RNA sequence: AGAGAGGGAACCCACU
């Protein structure tokens, strides 16, 4: 189902997933890689 | 007269000479680290 | 909710951010496409029925705090400040002494400023967990008092505690490297390391 | 890096509390319960452990240059 | 051999790509370093976008 | 010397208790903001139906813009006045403003009651996107919140859109400060 | 024209702190006694650190700093020690110093904690205070080591904060401000002190113009270098000694003028 | 660099007088007592004790600068009564009450530790 | 640098979420030098075929 | 002088116990670069004791 | 003194003076400030976030948890922070009765106190102090050197 | 080229002839100090032990200057240069034989500057004449320029990392000129708007506004503590 | 007891 009011802790889970997958310097590394 | 250097990655020590190319004997690592001085140090604990 | 359930249990389900991108839940919107998108700020306010504003949302912002940079993310309550103050703090935050790197004992950096007892902030943001500011911090939590006094915190100055400083308060250490090599040349000038 | 020996404000000896603080944390206590289980009433002594980052454990991973 | 081109750290053609943090600490490189910079004559260079 | 040494006995501070007004003042501020917002909305609905008549000397869009800016400035002034009637004579913001040492009434109004309208180049926040200021607003939205008016104060904090518009205003101020210096110095050099 | 008679009433006495009340004395006397608690009480602390060898991740001066702030048991030796600069010895002796030796090398894969226990004194009485765990000086990886000799000398809190025996000296007079020295804007919001004696209906005591500060409440928590009561005894002795020396110089100056 | 050594707070030097008496010339029976290498932790008590005399018309003290370790205690007493006498009586009164306080603290310790 | 105009330096509306609104060098390079936002990502580009 | 560049130990005075290196020396006094503090201070030759 | 410190809100400033612990003011308990900042730095700069950080720091250091300071929360306003601080035996708005460090008489005003997060900037005064007197001289023209 | 060497803001005419590098100048951060007069600047010792004033040997000061020369250099009270009658410089930092350390009337002694010496204190954007004023030297321990609070307003220096430039007038004639023209007491009222530029700065202003209120009353001890700090007090406690 | 110093130009980041 949906996240009615535990959204405050649910959004930071996806933020953590993004920054564990990508990182802070994906621009430089991916640009030089391509 | 020879100076003792610590062989970087090897962490072993060896002698060195004047006008001697800087090489370790274990694996020829180029980076040497000079040993700590033998004279006394005294620190005010402040 | 199932996405959150599979996303909390990372390193077990191998459910990454890329899997959520593949699931058609999030997508990357660039600046051209922002001109033709109806963007919800937060879901708890802009999907519930009210005196309706638009009721035609296409995308929703993940979290508004992600509009800020890396140095504006370490500011506690940056929306309560004034914007020039936030800019000046963004300037100063790239200048605070601290453990700039973990292997600083190996690096022969010029002008290495490191600190004795850096601390994580008691008042932190959620975004510091992703800049890893709690692992290589820059600054110490200090018991400040905002008081007029003898007259040495007059015009943008602060009175410090001598005993606290003697207890290692902000006592930093400054490293400076010096490099020099000799030059084998055409025998006219020949540098060599020796005690003169 | 390593835990300060004294609280900056008080001078209360807090350097001997860090390992016990970690033990109380891994023994399923709250941080507030662990602090006053160690006996830290003043919040200036509480911030010394509550906001410390034990960075020296990161520095001990590297092999010592001198040996 | 055409020539040597610089490599920014933590790339897919750097030595320490995908290495574990223990391996990085064995190489005297910290896992905290994000890379993305070139080492030119020992100087760390950043290509500003 | 002697006033500092008396200040040692007296002591002077500033805090978060000096930035909070009683709930009656907050109710007054919120009522004024709501009334002004509804007034702006009804002015907008007059402008849509061509019932707004143009002031002699400018276009209809500006009769409208003058009306909106007038209403919002009146709201800012009224909320500031109603905020600065509730210091209770011990508020340190009033202590510094009345003495004239640091600050003014505008700072008190912005901290306690409302930041006010944010401006770029003397007018409201322009439509950077296609006929909207930010992608969160519907197109052709000439309301207070869409065009840069901030109804929150520094005590309550700004919503992200208000934060961005406030950052725009601060950027304009910093640009002015950074560009003024060289021209002023050159004028001084020529004059001397 | 003379000094009032003060009196002491001790509410509790623990190995950490002492809590007492001093009545019938002036405010300046009470504040000075607090300041002499913080500063003028001499204890024994490490001040001369000679690093024979060091391979730890922490540098030499960081280790010397951490050795400075370690409290030492000086309950009875500090009264016998001369100040180091006042001694006629050959720049160090057991009459103005206490010798400590640290000699630790880590020969195991476990992280070896060089604690305060590894500090070995030649004087059995002057030992580090550490039931409680030891004070962590430096952690050691395998292959690292540190050897040092540290001389501790007598000093007080004005010189450096490592000679401060007190963890915290709480001091307050008139907990319900009948003197009205502090003026609350809204006294209802203000929590009562530990020594307040007003009922929960009342916020603060009525004002009296003829009153004066008296009945000062102290909470002197020691850091372990001294027992909390010998801190007070040494403080009173030190303040009396300072006044006596001031009187002696005063007598010399008066005799010089006449 | 320019950090004063930590012993500048309390240690005198050769050619430094601990106490210097300068007779004031503005009003009769007034003296400035310049105490070297001291702070408020002496002058405050001396001032408070000198205010308890019924024959001291003015009792004050100030530090010229917190970075320079000296205080000046200004004493104006009633005529027929020298300010130096008031000073040397204030010191004795302070010593008396402090010794009495120390003895009473000893008695309190003996009461508390022995029940 | 050193231009008396303001339009290349101002905080445009389309800087929302892509670039930080607060962080900038406040010298003579206000608005010109910017710092990227957190979740903002520069598309590395692919072939249109 | 002979004392120049000689590790000395202040054996008398307020700075007693400090190890330093003599930078300048005279008949009366000598400047000592202290190993502990970031400061070079001058003391009498009668107060110095070489290692 | 002269060393340049700064908050996390653009509230920079050099060290004016350093008092010892006995000269620094103190609360009813033994807590003295580590830093004492100017009250006049607030009203014109309008860093209310600094005050809120101080209040949340008191709440966090008493509660035993690292406080949350995300900008756009709506779950943490100043009133909730004050209500959480009131439970730990403090004033609602973080004010605390400081006693004077010199005279001992309690300060008439109630000083706002609490823990913030201060940053020491790279800028010392030893790196910036320099004097000169007929030292090195340029060769192109006989004027003193630069830097 | 030569035209490029002359035409610039870094050339010969502006860059070298108009604004040139000068000896006898110091630059360090300023920190506030309310315990010294408005015409006093608290300079560090290491700055005062490096900037010298050429004092002429006269029979009035021959013993004092002789003692300062006996101290030599780095004994703060000391000097570093002693200039002969024929313009010959003799070092005091290199410790010559005691034979050529005499003083007769006519010698110059470049001695380290002490308390009471006059210096020129300025900030960078000297937009008016009160941005560059003369102060009296006070020797304070730490390594900053301790200057007063009310002089902030003409200087526009807010102590948040500001560093000032301190020039030393070398001649006695220019010292008297600075004392008689560019003293901050003589630069209180500006000619641009016939008003003072010093004023009373923030904290003193607020404390004096709260101080002079009607409901402010002072106990006798507090009154004596306050009157201790009046420099212009004739020693008479006013009637309450 | 043997006593002076030099580079120079270019370009980046901050500092008030
Ligand atoms: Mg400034
Ligand atoms: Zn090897
Ligand atoms: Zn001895």
């Amino acid at each position: 189902e949906i996240t009615p009011d535990l959204w405050q802790e649910a959004c930071w889970i996806v933020i953590s997933s993004y920054f564990d997958e990508k990182g802070l310097v994906r621009q430089q590394l991916d640009s030089f890689d391509e | 007269q020879p100076m003792i250097y610590i062989c970087g990655e090897c962490h072993t020590e060896n002698e060195i000479k004047s006008r001697d190319p800087i090489r370790c004997r274990e694996c020829g690592y180029r980076i040497m680290y000079k040993k700590r001085t033998k004279r006394l140090v005294v620190f005010d604990a402040r | 909710k199932r996405h959150i359930d599979q996303l909390k249990e990372r390193e077990y389900n191998n459910y990454s951010w890329q899997d959520l991108v593949a699931s058609g839940v999030v997508e990357y919107i660039d600046t051209l496409e922002e001109e033709t998108v109806m963007l919800a700020m937060t879901p708890d306010d802009l999907q519930e029925k009210e005196v309706a504003y638009c009721s035609t949302y296409t995308h929703c912002e993940i979290h508004p705090s992600m509009i800020l940079g890396v140095c504006a993310s370490i500011i506690p309550f940056p929306d309560h400040n004034q914007s020039p103050r936030n800019t000046y703090q963004s300037a100063m935050g790239k200048q605070a002494m601290g453990v700039y790197i973990t292997n600083f004992h190996v690096r022969m950096d010029t002008l290495a400023h490191v600190l004795y007892y850096p601390q994580k902030p008691l008042v932190t943001t959620r975004s510091m967990e992703y800049l890893r500011f709690r692992e290589l911090p820059a600054g110490i939590n200090s018991i400040v008092a905002i008081a007029s006094y003898t007259g040495y915190n007059q015009e943008d100055s602060v009175i410090m505690n001598r005993s606290a400083v003697d207890r290692g308060f902000f006592r930093s250490v400054f490293y400076r490297s010096y490099k020099e090599q000799e030059s084998k040349k055409g025998f006219d000038q020949e540098e060599v390391f020796e005690k003169p | 890096m390593i835990i300060p020996v004294r609280c900056f404000t008080c001078g209360k000896i807090v350097g001997n509390k860090w390992e016990a603080y970690l033990g109380l944390l891994q023994a399923e206590y709250t941080e507030g319960d662990a602090l006053d289980a160690l006996g830290l009433k003043r919040y200036c002594c509480r911030r010394m452990l509550l906001a410390h980052v034990d960075l020296i454990e990161k520095l001990l991973n590297y092999a010592p240059l001198e040996k | 051999f055409i020539g040597k081109i610089p490599i920014m750290l933590r790339s897919t053609y750097c030595l320490l790509n995908g290495l574990t943090d223990r391996d990085l600490c064995e190489l005297n490189e910290c896992p905290l370093d994000p890379g993305g910079y070139f080492i030119i004559n020992g100087s760390e260079k950043v290509l500003i976008a | 010397t002697v006033i500092n040494n008396w200040l040692l006995i007296e002591g002077h501070t500033i805090g978060i208790g000096d930035s909070i007004a009683d709930s009656k003042t907050y109710q007054d501020i919120q009522n004024t903001i709501k009334k002004a917002k509804q007034d702006v909305i009804e002015v907008i609905e007059k402008a849509h139906n061509n019932e707004l008549e143009p002031t002699p000397g400018n276009t209809l869009r500006q009769t409208f813009e003058n009306q909106v800016n007038r209403i919002l400035n009146d709201a800012r002034d009224k909320t500031g006045s109603s905020a600065q009637k509730s210091l209770s004579e011990y508020n340190n913001f009033k202590s510094m403003v009345v003495s004239g040492a640091k600050g003014s009434k505008i700072n008190i109004s912005q901290v306690i009651a409302v930041v006010g309208q944010q401006n770029v180049e003397g007018k409201r926040i322009p439509f950077g996107f296609k006929h909207r200021t930010l992608p969160h607003f519907i197109k052709d939205d000439y309301g207070p919140e869409s065009r840069g008016f901030v109804e929150n104060s520094y005590l309550a904090g700004l919503t992200p859109t208000e934060f961005f518009f406030h950052a725009m205003g601060g950027r304009e101020g910093l640009i002015d400060t950074a560009v003024k210096t060289a021209e002023t110095g050159y004028i001084q050099r020529r004059l001397i | 024209p003379y000094a009032n008679q003060p009196t002491v009433r001790i509410t509790e006495l623990t190995d950490e702190n002492v809590k007492f009340i001093i009545e019938n004395t002036d405010l300046a006397v009470a504040n000075s006694i607090r300041r002499v608690f913080i500063a003028e009480v001499p204890i024994i602390a490490i001040d001369w650190v000679q690093i024979d060898a060091n391979s730890s991740v922490l540098h030499d001066e960081f280790i010397a700093h951490r050795l400075g702030l370690i409290p030492l048991t000086s309950d009875d030796i500090v009264d016998k020690l001369q100040y180091s600069r006042d001694c006629t010895c050959e720049e160090f002796c057991p009459e103005c110093s206490v010798e400590f030796t640290l000699d630790v090398r880590c020969n195991e894969d476990q992280t070896r904690h060089v604690t305060s226990r590894d500090l070995i004194s030649n004087s059995p009485r002057v030992i580090p205070v550490t039931e409680q765990d030891d004070i962590l000086i430096v952690k050691l990886r395998k292959g690292q080591e540190l050897r040092l000799r540290a001389y501790a000398k007598k000093g007080f809190g004005k010189e450096h904060a490592k000679w401060n025996p007190t963890a915290g000296v709480a001091f307050e007079y008139d907990p319900d401000n009948a003197l009205r020295h502090t003026v609350y804007p809204k006294p209802e919001e203000w929590p009562k002190s530990e020594y307040s004696e007003l009922d929960e209906d009342e916020s603060q005591a009525p004002y009296d113009p003829n009153g004066k500060p008296e009945r000062f409440y102290y909470n002197v928590e020691s850091c372990g270098s001294l027992r909390p009561e010998t801190i007070v005894l040494s403080a009173l002795s030190g303040l009396k000694k300072k006044l006596s020396d001031l009187q002696t110089q005063l007598s010399h100056e008066i005799q010089s003028d006449v | 660099m320019n950090a004063p050594p930590a012993f500048e707070s309390f240690l005198l030097f050769e050619g430094e007088k601990k106490i210097t008496i300068n007779k004031d010339t503005k009003v009769p029976n007034a003296c400035l007592f310049t105490i070297n290498k001291e702070d408020h932790t002496l002058g405050n008590i001396i001032k408070s004790q000198l205010l308890k005399d019924p024959q001291v018309l003015f009792a004050g003290y100030k530090v010229p600068h917190p970075l320079e370790h000296k205080i000046i205690i200004r004493v104006q007493t009633t005529p027929d009564y020298s300010p130096q006498e008031a000073f040397t009586n204030a010191i004795t009164d302070l010593i008396s009450e402090l010794s009495l306080l120390e003895e009473r603290f000893r008695v309190a310790i003996k009461d508390k530790q022995e029940g | 640098r050193d231009g008396k105009l303001a339009k290349p330096r101002q905080l445009h509306n389309t800087l929302w979420g892509m670039v930080c609104p607060a962080e900038t060098p406040e010298g003579h390079a206000v608005g010109l030098v910017k710092n990227l936002a957190l979740m903002a990502y520069i598309s590395v580009g692919s072939q249109p075929s | 002088n002979e004392l120049i560049g000689q590790t000395v130990r202040i054996s008398q005075g307020p700075y007693k116990g400090y190890i330093g290196v003599v930078k300048d020396a005279t008949e009366s006094t000598a400047r000592v670069e202290l190993h502990s503090t970031c400061q070079t201070i001058s003391v009498d030759r009668q107060r110095l004791t070489t290692v | 003194i002269g060393d340049k410190f700064a908050s996390r809100h653009g509230q920079k400033g050099t060290c004016g003076i350093q008092y010892r612990q006995e000269d620094m003011p103190f609360t009813c308990e033994g807590i003295t400030p580590d830093i004492i900042i100017n009250p006049h730095a607030i009203p014109s700069r309008m860093t209310i976030g600094h005050l809120i950080e101080c209040l949340q720091g008191k709440v966090s250091a008493n509660k035993g948890e690292i406080g949350d300071a995300t900008p756009f929360n709506d779950a943490v306003n100043v009133q909730k922070i004050s209500n959480l601080l009131s439970d730990y035996g403090y004033h609602l708005r973080g004010n605390e009765v400081l006693y004077n460090g010199f005279t001992g008489r309690k300060i008439t005003s109630q000083i706002f106190i609490g823990p913030t997060y201060y940053q020491r900037l790279k800028h010392m005064v030893d790196d910036k102090i320099h004097s000169r007197a007929r030292g090195p001289i340029q060769i192109l023209n006989r004027q003193p050197m630069e830097g | 080229s030569l035209k490029q060497r002359l035409k610039g803001k870094e050339g010969r005419v502006r860059g070298n002839l108009m604004g040139k590098r000068v000896d006898f100048s110091a630059r360090t951060v300023i920190t506030p100090d309310p315990n010294l007069s408005i015409d006093q600047v608290g300079v560090p010792r290491s700055i005062a032990a490096n900037m010298t004033f050429a004092e002429i040997v006269t029979p009035f000061n021959i013993d004092r200057l002789q003692e300062l020369v006996r101290r030599g250099n780095s004994q703060y009270p000391g000097a570093k240069y002693i200039i002969r009658d024929n313009g010959d410089r003799i070092d005091l930092r290199f410790h010559p034989k005691p034979s050529d350390l005499h003083l007769q009337t006519g010698y110059k002694v470049e001695r380290h500057m002490c308390d009471g010496d006059i210096v020129i204190f300025n900030r960078q954007p000297t937009l008016h004449k009160m941005s560059m004023m003369g102060h009296r030297v006070r020797i304070l321990p730490w390594s900053t320029f301790r200057l007063n609070l009310s002089v902030t307003t003409p200087y526009n220096a807010d102590f948040d990392g500001d560093e000032m430039n301190l020039h030393l007038p070398q001649s006695l004639e220019t010292r008297a000129e600075i004392q008689e023209l560019a003293m901050v007491p003589r630069m209180i009222v500006t000619p641009q708007s016939n008003r003072p530029v010093m004023g009373i700065v923030q904290d003193t202003l607020t404390a004096v506004r709260k101080f002079t209120k009607r409901d402010v009353f002072l106990e006798r001890g507090e009154v004596m503590n306050l009157l201790m700090f009046l420099s212009t007090w004739d020693g008479k406690v006013p009637q309450p």
